[PDB]
């Protein structure tokens, strides 16, 4: 029948997949997150009640933790787009630096995945951005043997983010169509008495100069606060307020995260394929 | 380990070597066969745009051979490019879960990857490397310090090894002689 | 019958006042903040949603304002204990400094207050540190004609908190006990995964320095969260997750706000004499 | 402004001097009985413990008056203590509402009060002072620049004035005269 799904997420961050899983009401038997970042881990264990079994570097799982934390239902990750994007000048590409965390999802995707004889759904899903050279984009597909799709978080949120996604998930190519709660302008995801003066933002990033002064309080122009960046993102309100993080830490983690309604639109297909509540 | 066969089974490898061709190499011990224009040995040094589909209809294939460039020479590709590529397409020529066919690859580095690139090749090919006075990671049954080894990559980088062949020795036992 | 509630609060801080009318369930009718704090004013706006009615400065508000923005039933403050506590070596006293902030209180107290003649309910509390000097209790004491009941934090939070309370609210002399949903100790307050060293805190204030490192987290010493201050001090969670404040922000504020569970205490009377939801 | 008596209506002038007795003074126009041992006059000096039954059980009064220090003396307590005192007692004696009578406040500094002081005195006796070449808070009816004040009350600092008297002309107006 339909069972629990166990899910392996590699560069795991803010544990928007543990997240956006519940969010959708399905059954989540088993979540190993893969992430060495102190204050994304407090958060992922805080807001989640221990139910995320954090595993550190990436590097260090083995063949067999993959066997013993086995068998697992869906593997998601994004490797850091530090080394990846045409922003940073200081490149490192897709094999130097942390550009090479990338074949770590691929050698553990490969560690997971079921054996020909074994029929068993099993999903996965690669992100990263889409300000990469054509040349390591074609690597990306090569390897994960697919093409990806480009979904930016403009069309379902008030913000850019183009990005792209490998993975066998039910329809990814499907048309993306915004729900009902999604906060889709500015304005909506501000604070009482603030103003907003677009209608979307400029991609965010974990730096301050994600305008740079979008907002207007009491007849001044201000930034957006960290409660604004949540709701941005589309995670719940005060998702970050975690581990003493200031303006900074805070705008870091959500910087390098998922978009949230994304991430619901791609998972949405699976409450077809595993238990629900 | 393989269990060895009769010499009256033994058939050719047919071999995928990559980045460094050992065709004229193999001929040296006979796994190859002198004057088969058709050979066994399938070499391919850019793999850039390699399916899987490509792999398969070059196959099947026995040995799968992998060597980074021979030391100085160039920095056309980093040098975990070619560990990547070797574990991709050997992924691809691997027998299928139900065929205990006699499957063997090996990868030999020239002294070119870094400290941290051996730890990524020794966590995708899953074995310490074992020193040759160059490294070699393979299934193979066959199988001094490092400072004096990375002075001496500094000296000829500052400035096409095949002493490989005695790990071939027990191929033998799997397959043909001088054949 | 029973009418809302009109409210003078100076030096309002993060609104606490309205904070705990609303949660008796009391009407609120006008709720007249002075507040110079941009920080604070954001939070009593933001969280409330603008039904406070900010007048900025104290020492401007003049006896024309108190007629126009009155009648009011209810004169609550605390001045700033800077001047007026032991801990500061380098104090002002009562009569130079921030101590003389007091007297804009009794000043603005016999103007809100009704005339001789006038029976309606009017109510009223000062508050302040017991820290202080006897010289100074006593000219506090003879200006507002009554004598102050000490009431501690520790009966009904789970930090010392004894500060002295003048006013003529009903039963103010009544033994303090517990509600239900208290906090009264330290691991009540604290997030998941987080021990606590100690059953209760020692005074919070201002600086960092308040022992220094009471959470165990992970096997390791850490000091305590902002959510998990606002809990202590009885605040909402993310109370003050407000205008991109920091650790030192937040702590700022919450160090020398009001206990919210001694303040229901002292409010909980007021719901016989006004309109309830 | 309070409405004049006429002179056979007119009755002595009970005032409370605070901090600086005036009844030296006041005699020299004749507010007070020469010959009353208790008079009218009712002087305190430290009114830290005074209390409003205190003020009520003295008795009534109509004129309240209360000075700071003079400038060439030392400064037992802070300027402002004076004026927040002085606003306290005032509340005390001022007749009740339901109860109207001719009552008036008198508060004079000396060069005491500096320029915070000014801001609050002039706060809570609900009038800017009036410079008197001394400053003068009262609601007695009718009633040279800082620069100058400034450098003449550093003079005085390195080394009782009662001109004063001349404000008290209108409240023979509403009280007796004696000769
Ligand atoms: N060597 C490594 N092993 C595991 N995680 C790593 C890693 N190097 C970087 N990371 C992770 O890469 C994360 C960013 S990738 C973004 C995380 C994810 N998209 C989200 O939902 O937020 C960082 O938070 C960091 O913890
Ligand atoms: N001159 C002034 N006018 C009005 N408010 C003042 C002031 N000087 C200081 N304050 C206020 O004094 C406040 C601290 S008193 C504590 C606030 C209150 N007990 C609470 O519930 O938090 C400060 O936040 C500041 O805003």
């Amino acid at each position: 029948r339909r069972r629990p799904i166990r899910v392996l997420s590699l560069f795991d961050g803010i544990a928007t997949g543990y997240l956006v899983l519940k969010e959708l009401g399905i059954k989540v038997g088993k979540y190993v997150a893969s992430e060495v970042c102190e204050e994304s881990i407090a958060v992922g264990t805080v807001k989640h009640e221990g139910n995320i079994k954090y595993v550190n570097d990436v590097r260090n799982i083995t063949k067999k933790n993959i066997e013993e934390w086995g068998p697992f239902d869906l593997v998601i990750g994004g490797s850091p787009c530090n080394d990846l994007s045409n922003v940073n000048p200081a490149r490192k590409g897709l094999y130097e630096g942390t550009g090479r965390l990338f074949f770590e999802f691929y050698h553990l995707l490969n560690y997971s995945r079921p054996k020909e004889g074994d029929d068993r759904p099993f999903f996965w899903m690669f992100e990263n951005v889409v300000a990469m050279k054509v040349g390591d984009k074609r690597d990306i597909s090569r390897f994960l043997e697919c093409n990806p799709v480009m979904i930016d978080a403009i069309k379902v949120s008030a913000a850019h983010r183009a990005r792209y996604f490998w993975g066998n998930l039910p329809g990814m190519n499907r048309p993306v169509i915004a729900s009902k709660n999604d906060k889709l302008e500015l304005q909506d995801c501000l604070e009482y008495n603030r103003i907003a003066k677009l209608k979307k933002v400029q991609t965010i990033t974990t730096k301050s100069n994600s305008q740079l002064f979008p907002v207007v309080m009491n007849g001044k122009e201000d930034v957006l606060w960290c409660t604004e960046l949540e709701r941005i993102f589309g995670f719940p309100v005060h998702y970050t307020d975690v581990s003493n993080m200031g303006r900074g830490a805070r705008q870091k983690l959500l910087g390098r995260s998922w978009s949230v309604p994304v991430i619901r639109h791609l998972f949405a297909p699976l409450k077809d394929y595993f238990a629900c509540e | 380990m393989f269990e060895t066969v009769p010499v009256w089974r033994r058939q050719p490898v047919r071999v995928l070597s990559l980045f460094e061709d050992i065709k004229k190499e193999l001929t040296s011990l006979g796994f190859l066969e002198s004057g088969s224009d058709p050979g066994q040995l399938k070499h391919v040094v850019d793999v850039t745009d390699t399916v899987r589909k490509d792999v398969e209809e070059w196959g099947p294939f026995d040995l799968v051979y992998g060597a980074t460039p021979p030391l100085g020479h160039t920095c056309d590709r980093p040098p975990s490019w070619y560990l990547f590529q070797f574990h991709r397409l050997l992924q691809y020529a691997r027998p299928k879960p139900g065929s205990p066919r006699p499957f063997f690859w090996m990868f030999v580095d020239n002294l070119v990857l870094n400290k941290e690139d051996l730890d990524v090749a020794s966590r995708f090919l899953e074995m310490e490397p074992v020193t040759i006075p160059v490294r070699v990671w393979s299934n193979i049954p066959a199988i001094v310090s490092e400072e004096e080894l990375s002075l001496l990559a500094q000296n000829k980088q500052s400035s096409p090894t095949k002493l490989v062949k005695n790990c071939f020795l027990p191929l033998r036992e799997y397959f043909k002689y001088f054949s």
